Formats: C-alpha cells, structure tokens, sequence
C-alpha cells in the first residue's frame, strides 16, 4: 500500500493512502512523497483527510449518503482550503 | 425543450426520501416551466400519482441545494410492470468540499452579510451564485 | 465490515480502514509497513485502554457505527524507544478561531 505525508502549518504529519490524495488534482501537481502546506492548519487538514475517506466510500454507491459534518468554527478556513486545493 | 410530455398515461410512483434533508419535488410541466410540489419530511415517503413521460428534479426545500433521485438527476416514470409502481430512491450526492463548505456558511451568514467575511472575492463570488433550479435546468440542457 | 481509522502519536496521523474482524496485532502490522516499527515496538490504545494483541478490532469497540469515514475513531500509539516503551502522547490539533460576529 503507498501512502503519502500532508504536512499541516503547525507541523502535524498526515498519512493517507496515495490514491486518496490524488483525488485532488492541486496535490497531484505539488507531488509530481511529502507535501508541506503552510497554510493549512492541522484542524482544517484533518477534516479535508476525512473527506478524502468519505469520498473514497461513498462514490458510486446505492447505500443512503450521509451528510458530512463540517462545524461552523472551522467553515471558513476549510472552504479557502477546500478552493485552493480543488476538491 | 426539457419539458415532460402530454402522454395521458398514469404512473404511480414512490417518493421516498433518503436524506436528512427537507425534499421539494419540481415537476417540469408541458411548457418546460418548474412547477413546485408538496415537501418531503427526512426518511418519510410519498405514493403519488405522476404519468409516464414526465419530468421530474428534486432539491432542498430550503437552500435549492441539488439532490440525487435513483442516482441521477432526473426522474421520468416508466411503465408499471404488474401493477407495482416505481420507486424514486432521493438521495444525498457527493457535494464536492468546496461546495459542502458554502452549503455551511449560506446557512450561518447573511447575504448582506457575504462581504463582511474575511475571504477571497472570488469566494464572495461563488457565495452569492445560490443553486437555482433555473440555473440548472439551463445546464441540463447540455 | 470496514472500520475507519486514525492512528495517532505525536504530531502523526494515520488515516486508514480495516476490517471489524481483523486483530490488533494486524493492525500493527499495517502500521510497521508505513513508520517501519516491528509489532513488538508498538502499543495500542483505545483512549488510556492498552490493547490486546490476539483480539478484533470490534471486540475492542471499533464498529462501522463507531468508525465511520466521515469521523473516524482514534487509535493511540506509542512506541519502544531501546529497551522501555514510551508514554502515550497525541498531540491535539490547533484551536480554530474565535466565531465572526458576522457567523454568530
Ligand atoms: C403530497 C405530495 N408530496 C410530494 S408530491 C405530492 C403530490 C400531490 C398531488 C399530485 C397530483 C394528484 N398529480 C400530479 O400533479 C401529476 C404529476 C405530474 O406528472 C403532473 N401531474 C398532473 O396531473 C397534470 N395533468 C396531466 O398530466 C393530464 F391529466 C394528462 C393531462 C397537471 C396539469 C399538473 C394537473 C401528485 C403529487
């Protein structure tokens, strides 16, 4: 299994599995097996691995979606993240 | 010219919302105009009386977020084999991150409020563009 | 059944699933193929539980239900340094800021 490093602002190391991330295409370019993002907080880091997870699952299935959890506290940060990293 | 035709011939179908969101059905009427319908309660479901042919798009009843019916965007009844009516399986899709993030803060701020928060215009931009049925229907016309 | 994972210590995490069925001692062996750290070296814990080796993941109270891929249950780590092992230490994630006026 290949995994790659996402590296939050605050140093916090992120392992996930490679086809995860290359599931943006922003990543993608940035790695082509460590990628350090010095605007992205561990907080809002964590969840965009969550929604790797959640994408992952969920794609192309018939079973009932859930709704995934963003809290308001962290909305704003996660969105600039979310629109610098186009996923 | 995404319209529903005039086929005069009955369909039973279920309405069944699999989503934790409250459901509007839109029915697209002979003329292509969205005519809105009765809302969906979570989780409750609805045996209503449509015909085949018709044209049919479900989405949030109160932001127009865009939803899934039988993995896909519009819904046409079909024949009745047996007497068994169809099933509209409503669903929650994959929202991309970026769009799952404006669902939240649409629902926290104002739109008076959008250009009070500390962010990129280009997401102010992308704040204020609502998920409209007419925008839509405009890009599912290919 | 697949169960949705963090694997944590330090300032490290690890985001992978496994089965409900699989053992801890499995689970360790995922880990020493991505931190290069023998299952000998290494300490499980569900909160400040230690975990046993030969018993599933469910038996240790990780279900579909618990450990979802939206919001994945957590799994400390802690490793052997020479001959003692470390205390178990995770690193909590960076506080968010204080809610906008315009938010609340
Ligand atoms: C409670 C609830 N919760 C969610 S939906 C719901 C609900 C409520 C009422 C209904 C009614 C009984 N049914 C229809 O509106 C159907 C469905 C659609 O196909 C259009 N339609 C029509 O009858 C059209 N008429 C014809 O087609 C002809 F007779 C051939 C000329 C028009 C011009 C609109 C009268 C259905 C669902």
């Amino acid at each position: 299994m290949m995994y790659v490093k996402l590296i939050s602002s605050d140093g916090h190391e992120f392992i996930v599995k490679r086809e995860h991330a290359l599931t943006s295409g922003t990543i993608k370019a940035m790695l082509s097996n460590e990628v350090n993002f010095r605007e992205i907080p561990s907080h809002v880091l964590s969840k965009v691995c969550m929604y790797f997870t959640y994408k992952v699952r969920y794609t192309n299935s018939s079973t009932e979606i859930p709704e995934f959890p963003i809290a308001p506290e962290i909305a704003l940060e996660l969105l600039m993240a979310a629109n610098f990293l186009d996923c | 010219v995404l319209r529903s035709v005039n086929s005069r011939e009955p369909s039973q179908v279920i309405f069944c919302n699999r989503s934790p969101r409250v459901v509007l059905p839109v029915w697209l009427n002979f003329d292509g105009e969205p005519q809105p319908y009765p809302t969906l309660p979570p989780g409750t479901g609805r045996r209503i009386h449509s015909y085949r042919g018709h044209l049919w798009l479900f989405r949030d009843a109160g932001t127009h977020d865009g939803l899934l019916v039988n993995q896909t965007e519009l819904f046409v009844p079909s024949l009745n084999v047996d007497g068994q009516p169809i099933f509209a399986n409503i669903t929650l899709p994959v929202y991309t991150l970026k769009e799952r993030c404006l669902q939240v803060v649409r629902s926290l701020v104002k739109p008076e409020n959008y250009r009070r928060l500390d962010i990129v215009r280009s997401l102010y931009e992308d704040l204020e563009d609502h998920p409209n049925v007419q925008k839509d229907l405009e890009r599912l016309t290919q | 059944m697949d169960v949705f994972l963090m694997i944590r210590r330090h300032k490290t995490t690890i985001f992978t699933d496994a089965k409900e069925s699989s053992t801890v001692f499995e689970l360790k062996r995922i880990v020493e193929g991505i931190l290069k750290r023998p299952p000998d070296e290494q300490r499980l814990y569900k909160d400040d539980q230690l975990l046993d080796d030969g018993k599933t993941l469910g038996e240790c109270g990780f279900t579909s239900q618990t450990a979802r891929p939206q919001a994945p249950a957590t799994v400390g780590l802690a490793f052997r340094a020479d001959d003692t092992f470390e205390a178990l230490c995770i690193e909590p994630f960076s506080s968010p800021p204080e809610l906008p006026d315009v938010m609340k």
